[PDB]
């Protein structure tokens, strides 16, 4: 298991909160709460070791040319595929707005 | 005097207009991360030879002047190892409204600007539009809207639209929050997928030291994101709210 | 000569689709995204406005004197020809494909029939974004083929698309054409009745009408409102290829003449013709 | 007929007399079967042994494994499916040496293991109908060990819903003086109590009442509980961006959850597109329990079946307008005939895989694991002998007025960019390359070659490979939908818009699909119990799938 931190340029704080998912094997939960303006802070706890650059790529693509709301995002992952991860993150961002 | 003026000075240091330019234009060459850059900003000239273009509007001299400044960089860099970046600092309240303007063909002058910019972008110059305030109508078309990448300051004073709130409401308050293409706020505009980034600042009228650090870093990343990639404006077709723009192009090639 | 008067074939009489079918080579007309495709504004209904199925623009492929061509024509009768998301994208997308044709060996030319009052307020920022792409696409395409813009009336050409018109290799106009950035009423209400009187039609035409634009060199051809004559002029200018020195590349010269102008008093049609 | 031209018939005659005392006409005593097998089979024999996909002749299989290896050794095993422990026991025990086969599932590791130790030699990995083909050319067999439900005393055999590979396996053996042994669940004294004849007595040499009913594997049955939103997303894009786009009328679904998801959202998502009766009317398919709601909803006009899925028998018998049934009323599957139809008579194949490389080459063979191809090669290729047009098959032509340009079958590889265990699906090099080098195979065991694939479908989108005009363009398209896999990382995201606009790829939003709309709520049935409900109680799930 490791704990990873990411940070990205963001806009104004999102203003709702959301929880999506579950820490079942092959799945993850995502907590999304309003953050500090201009900044998106992401914490990932994952069962899969050595996956930092994978998570980096995932977020890079997700936020490519589109400034998300400034949020605090806490992720607890039990080995979800990048596909499942992406889908849940999009589900989370959907609810927050 | 204007957000555009403040930000040109904050970014270029220079502040006196070049001899040869209209007094409504600020141009300065420099570097960004060691990459050659030319700043361009339209700003108010209360002594404008044209009376209707004295509160920051893009009029005859602004359009043709921009054309000339951009053509200057385009020609100077025709063989240079690196085509210089063009950073349009956008803060234009509108097109100039007047008899001189129409009689002398203000539409044609604004075209000169657009033509220069677009020719620069096609030739490999990276264009970045930095929206620090108003970006209205044909003024924005002539100054800014041809950019590879658009960046807006996330501030209520930053506004993109085709006409002023007064004019819209008179030919008709902000019920337009129902319809994203009709709204004035930068968040709505962002939702159209037309901005590469938005960034909130500390003190929008006079950028702080921490603001300049973020903005310059952002411009650096935009520059990097441009270089070596497609020179067109296809990056503006990604959002759900512009679904129909993307679908039309798909349908056009199927039938072409 | 009653026979002649009974045989008048006006160009401005025709609707957009009619103008487009008439200018293209007989038989070659083929519409893209035609009204049966149902590709209409996604924005107008929720606003209580009835949509048109082609969103007020006709885009057709065809031939101009044997040569590959695309023609976009704005229907001035719908929304006053003001461009929305779809109508704007139809024009921009077509210009874009024409440039790409040219990079693949095929010398596709674009003909633009501009009956338009600018940007559509109910789709404001999408109309303006599209116009930016229309303009980019004109500049791109004109590295290979001249774009001919025809301005005929009755609406004329205003707003963002007048800037697009200024970009075109060749601007052909009728006497009934107006070509200008701001519409008369808006200038009146921004700058006062003294600046600009929106009810004085002869005044308006004196500054922004086709005749004046041609005489002052802001237009390249001045045509009779006659179908044959307009097609003939169109075919001739495409055959000229790209101009050596288009209006747009003359910023230095315009800036210099504008410098010599005493701007203290309001110019008139005659002064402008003199200044240029 | 002259002696020197009838050696096979003479050899059969000598084998038959070595059991004439041991046997009662065509009927073998269950007690002396092991003795019978050591008499009827000779060392070196080519022995066909039913590991079909579902039906197992497991009594014969277990009885063969109890044979004296000093009497039977060096047997050449020909098995469609090599799934059961006794199958590979034969090699470990030194009874068998060579193996030609098509499918392996669990034993994938063990086959590799036995191969390194030199206890098993692989002739080749086949696709089923390719394997049947060799049986009258290249691999004429000596013995067939197969299974049925019922026999009469004279040798007529009823195989019913589990007919499967049997007629394809028995015909080349029966008609080349080979020996055919059938285990049946029960032998009827009255030949009239045989519900139908599937294999005539003439083809059969011996029958044996099995010690218990022959084992049936529910190979293609998928528990809808395990279907996740990402499956549903891919399934939505298949229906919209492929089935509807190309007007697909007939098809095969490869095994798995990915295709099961398509089946389960036809009556919801498909319904919402207004497509009932317009697509997916004719099927070559096992009777997937997951297809039950498509059938009840009226999507499915006909299904011809390779085999049967345990517990579907009673439901099939109540759907004779849809399925192929005999006069007794039960299903008549036929793996050979269905595979033939899957190749030549169907618009499209769609399946999953474990690895895809940058050229589209696809395989289930991973390191140490010699998985068989099964039916995927037969149905996931463009059948180049095909001449009859169909609208989907014609839709693949780049120039529909070019009279010399032929159509193509749709071949879709539908898979997540990453596999459950954390490995990427799209790799720079197939594991299969190193497996070939380690195993001494002349070529990499590729399931489906990249030049056969018309569509790559991923949770990211669809790459329309059939439009690719060079290998390099095909690579670009694959990379555009390969996500953040090593192949996907080669894609420049600023190129995506152009590929979208040109129709080379479609993202969900090109298809009118919002990613977040994908969820289990679109599944017409959420569980096995809901499948039984849809079936009006007719579906009887095997124990494995029961929650009651």
């Amino acid at each position: 298991m490791e704990t990873l931190s990411f940070e990205f340029p963001a806009g104004q704080p999102g203003r709702g909160r959301a929880l999506v998912g579950c820490v079942g094997s092959g799945d993850l939960e995502v907590l999304l709460e309003p953050g500090q303006p201009g900044k998106l802070s992401i914490q990932v706890q994952t069962s899969v070791n050595g996956s930092a650059s994978r998570w980096q790529h995932l977020f890079e693509r997700l936020f490519d040319g589109q400034t998300p709301p400034a949020l605090l995002i806490d992720i607890h992952d039990f080995g979800a595929t990048p596909g499942v991860v992406r889908l849940r993150l999009e589900q989370g961002f959907e609810e927050i707005g | 005097a204007s957000r555009g003026l403040a930000w040109f000075q904050a970014l270029a240091g220079s502040l006196a207009p070049r001899p040869g330019d209209p007094a409504s234009l600020r141009v300065a060459d420099a570097e960004l991360d060691g990459y050659p850059v030319r700043f361009l900003a339209v700003v108010p000239d209360p002594d404008n030879p044209f009376p209707r273009a004295r509160q920051g509007e893009v009029g005859l001299l602004e359009g043709w002047g921009l054309a000339a400044a951009v053509d200057e960089a385009l020609e100077a860099d025709r063989e240079a190892p690196r085509k210089r970046a063009l950073l349009a600092i956008v803060d234009v309240p509108s097109q100039a409204y007047g008899r001189r303007e129409e009689a002398l063909g203000i539409h044609q002058a604004l075209a000169g600007a657009v033509d220069a910019y677009a020719r620069a972008r096609l030739a490999g110059h990276p264009l970045i539009g930095l929206l620090v305030g108003k970006a209205m109508s044909g003024a924005f078309l002539a100054h800014g809207y041809q950019a590879n990448r658009l960046i807006a300051l996330h501030d209520p004073g930053v506004m993109v639209h085709a006409m002023g709130k007064a004019a819209a409401a008179r030919i008709t308050e902000a019920l337009a929050a129902k319809v994203p293409p009709m709204a004035y706020d930068i968040d709505s505009y962002a939702s159209l997928g037309l901005l590469w980034r938005t960034l909130p600042v500390e003190t929008v009228e006079v950028p702080s030291t921490a603001d300049l650090v973020r903005v310059r870093t952002c411009l650096g990343e935009a520059l990097a994101d441009i270089l070596g990639g497609p020179r067109d404006l296809g990056g503006r077709l990604g959002a759900a709210n512009r679904e129909a723009s993307a679908r039309v192009r798909r349908l056009l090639r199927e039938q072409w | 000569d009653v026979a002649r008067l009974l045989a008048l074939r006006s160009f401005t009489e025709l609707g957009a689709r009619q103008r487009a079918r008439a200018l293209l080579d007989a038989g070659s007309f083929r519409e893209l995204l035609d009204p049966f495709a149902g590709v209409q504004s996604p924005w107008l209904e929720r606003q209580g406005i009835v949509p048109q199925a082609d969103d007020g623009v006709v885009v057709a492929r065809g031939l101009l004197d044997g040569q590959p061509a695309v023609l976009a024509a704005i229907e001035g009768a719908f929304q006053g020809g003001s461009l929305g998301e779809v109508s704007g994208a139809k024009i921009a997308g077509a210009l874009e494909l024409a440039a790409e044709d040219n990079r693949n060996g095929v010398p596709t030319r674009a003909l633009l029939l501009l009956e338009t009052g600018g940007v559509r307020l109910q789709e404001a920022n999408l109309g303006l974004a599209a116009i930016a792409e229309i303009q980019a696409a004109i500049v791109d395409l004109q590295r290979y083929q001249p774009v001919v813009a025809v301005i005929a009336g009755p609406v004329g050409c205003f707003g963002g698309m007048s800037i697009a018109a200024g970009l075109c290799s060749y601007v052909l106009v009728t006497r009934e054409a107006r070509l200008g950035l701001n519409g008369p009423q808006v200038i009146e209400q921004e700058a006062g009745i003294a600046e600009y009187d929106s009810r004085d039609r002869p005044f308006i035409w004196s500054l922004t009408g086709g005749e004046q634009r041609f005489a002052s060199g802001l237009a390249d051809a001045y045509l009779a409102d006659d179908l044959d004559e307009v097609r003939t002029s169109v075919l001739a200018y495409f055959a000229k290829g790209l101009p050596a020195r288009p209006r747009c590349r003359r910023a230095e010269d315009y800036l210099r003449r504008l410098g010599d102008l005493d701007t203290a008093e309001q110019p008139d049609a005659a002064g402008v013709r003199r200044l240029y | 007929p002259p002696p020197q031209w009838s050696r096979r018939r003479q050899e059969k005659q000598r084998r038959l007399e070595r059991v004439r005392g041991l046997a009662d006409g065509a009927v073998l005593p269950r007690e002396g079967l092991v003795a019978a097998l050591e008499a009827l089979i000779a060392p070196g024999d080519r022995v066909v042994l039913e590991g079909n996909n579902q039906k197992q002749a497991d009594f014969l299989s277990r009885s063969l494994a109890r044979v004296d290896p000093g009497k039977l050794h060096d047997l050449h095993m020909i098995m469609p499916s090599v799934g059961r422990p006794e199958h590979l026991d034969l090699f470990e025990l030194g009874i068998a040496r060579k193996l030609d086969f098509s499918f392996s599932g669990p034993q994938s590791l063990r086959i590799g293991q036995l191969l390194e130790d030199g206890l098993l030699e692989i002739g080749a990995i086949h696709t089923y109908i390719e394997l049947y083909a060799r049986l009258v050319v290249d691999l004429i067999p000596n013995v067939a060990l197969v299974a049925g439900f019922v026999a009469d005393r004279e040798g007529n055999v009823y195989t019913g819903p589990s007919t499967e590979d049997t007629p394809a396996l028995v015909e080349p053996t029966a008609f080349s003086d080979g020996i055919v042994i059938v285990q049946v669940n029960r032998i009827v004294d009255d030949p009239r109590d045989l519900p139908r004849v599937d294999i005539p007595a003439s083809w059969v040499d011996f029958v044996v009442e099995a010690d218990q009913p022959f084992y049936i594997e529910p190979l293609f049955t998928r528990d809808p509980r395990h279907i996740k939103p990402v499956h549903v997303l891919m399934a939505m894009m298949a229906i919209r961006g492929i089935y509807q786009r190309h007007n697909v009328q007939s098809l095969n679904h490869g095994i798995g959850f990915n295709t099961a998801a398509i089946e389960l959202i036809l009556p919801t998502y498909g319904e919402s597109l207004g497509l009932k009766g317009k697509i997916c009317r004719h099927w070559t398919l096992n009777p997937h329990p997951t297809l039950i709601p498509a059938i009840e909803s009226g999507w499915v006009e006909s299904v011809h079946c390779f085999g049967t899925e345990l517990g579907m028998e009673g439901y099939i018998a109540q759907r004779p307008d849809v399925f192929f049934t005999g006069r007794d009323g039960s299903l008549r599957s036929n793996r050979m005939f269905c595979q033939l139809a899957g190749q030549y008579a169907v618009d499209l194949f769609i399946g999953a895989t474990l690895q895809v490389d940058g050229d589209g080459h696809s395989s289930t063979v991973t390191r140490g694991r010699l998985a068989g191809f099964g039916g995927a090669p037969n149905m996931g290729h463009d059948p180049r002998g095909r001449r009859h047009s169909t609208p989907a098959w014609l839709d693949m032509r780049g120039e529909p007025e070019a009279l010399l340009e032929r159509g193509r079958k749709l071949v879709v590889q539908m898979v997540e960019t990453f596999q459950d265990g954390g490995k990427p699906t799209f790799v720079e090099r197939l594991d299969a390359l190193e497996v070939a080098r380690q195993t001494g195979m002349p070529l990499a065991p590729v399931m489906i070659y990249g030049d056969d694939v018309t569509h790559v479908l991923t949770e990211e989108g669809i790459a329309y490979l059939y439009k690719a005009r060079s290998l390099e363009e095909r690579q670009a398209m694959i990379a555009a939908v390969a996500g953040i896999s090593p192949i996907g990382l080669r894609h420049d995201p600023r190129e995506t818009q152009r590929m979208r606009r040109e129709g080379l790829i479609a993202l969900p939003e090109d298809l009118g699909i919002r990613r977040t709309d994908a969820s289990r709520e679109l599944l017409a049935a959420k569980s096995i119990a809901e499948l039984v409900e849809w079936s009006g109680g007719l579906y009887q799930p095997p124990a494995r799938f029961r929650s009651w």
